[PDB]
């Protein structure tokens, strides 16, 4: 599985699979998603 | 409780509960 990110906090919840979307040291309950690596091709116009 | 918009999103709806006093007697 993977790794989120909370709204606020923004701490590595690296939570898993079928589980409880929400934090560990803190609360709320959404999260992003870290941007991939990943050195992408980009215009400049 | 609630802190929008933080809600939204959650597709919340954005309401709070009504508490009417109902009287059946015990005083209270
Ligand atoms: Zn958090």
């Amino acid at each position: 599985t993977m790794i989120y990110l909370c709204a606020d906090c923004g701490a590595r919840n690296t939570i898993q699979a079928k589980e409880v979307i929400r934090c560990r040291e803190c609360g709320h309950r959404v999260m992003y998603k870290m941007r991939t690596k990943r050195m992408v091709q980009f215009e400049a116009r | 409780t609630m802190f929008p918009q933080e809600a939204r999103l959650r597709n919340l709806t954005y309401s709070s509960p009504l508490y009417v006093d109902m009287r059946k007697e015990d005083e209270e």
